[PDB]
């Protein structure tokens, strides 16, 4: 937002089958950074 | 002036003179590229309008 950057997150255990779960849970803020750049795209990074 | 100014003029200081529109609040623009003032596009280093 307008010269600011933020993260929020949560983690939980569930035993479903193959999809995102039928319940309610909420994210706390983690970190904030004054990055101030145009941002238009993103990509996730995963190991082998 | 008693720090910055030079008898030839201190041209190490510059500003933006041409832009498509007014920039955003606390939004800076680091561009050197040629501005097109004419209806004609402009390509390469210089041209009319
Ligand atoms: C941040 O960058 C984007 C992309 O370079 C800018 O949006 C572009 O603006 C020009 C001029 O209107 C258009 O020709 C492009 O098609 C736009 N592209 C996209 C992806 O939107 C945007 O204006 C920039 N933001 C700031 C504040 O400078």
């Amino acid at each position: 937002i307008d010269g600011y950057f933020k993260i929020y997150s949560k983690h939980t255990p569930i035993n479903l089958v193959r999809d995102l779960p039928q319940g309610f849970s909420a994210l706390e803020p983690l970190v904030d950074l004054p990055i101030g750049i145009n941002i238009t795209r993103f990509q996730t990074l995963l190991a082998l | 002036n008693n720090l910055d100014s030079k008898v030839g003029g201190n041209y190490n200081y510059r500003y933006r003179l041409f832009r498509k529109s007014n920039l955003k609040p606390f939004e800076r623009d680091i561009s050197t590229e040629i501005y097109q003032a004419g209806s004609k596009p402009c390509n390469g280093v210089e041209g009319f309008n």
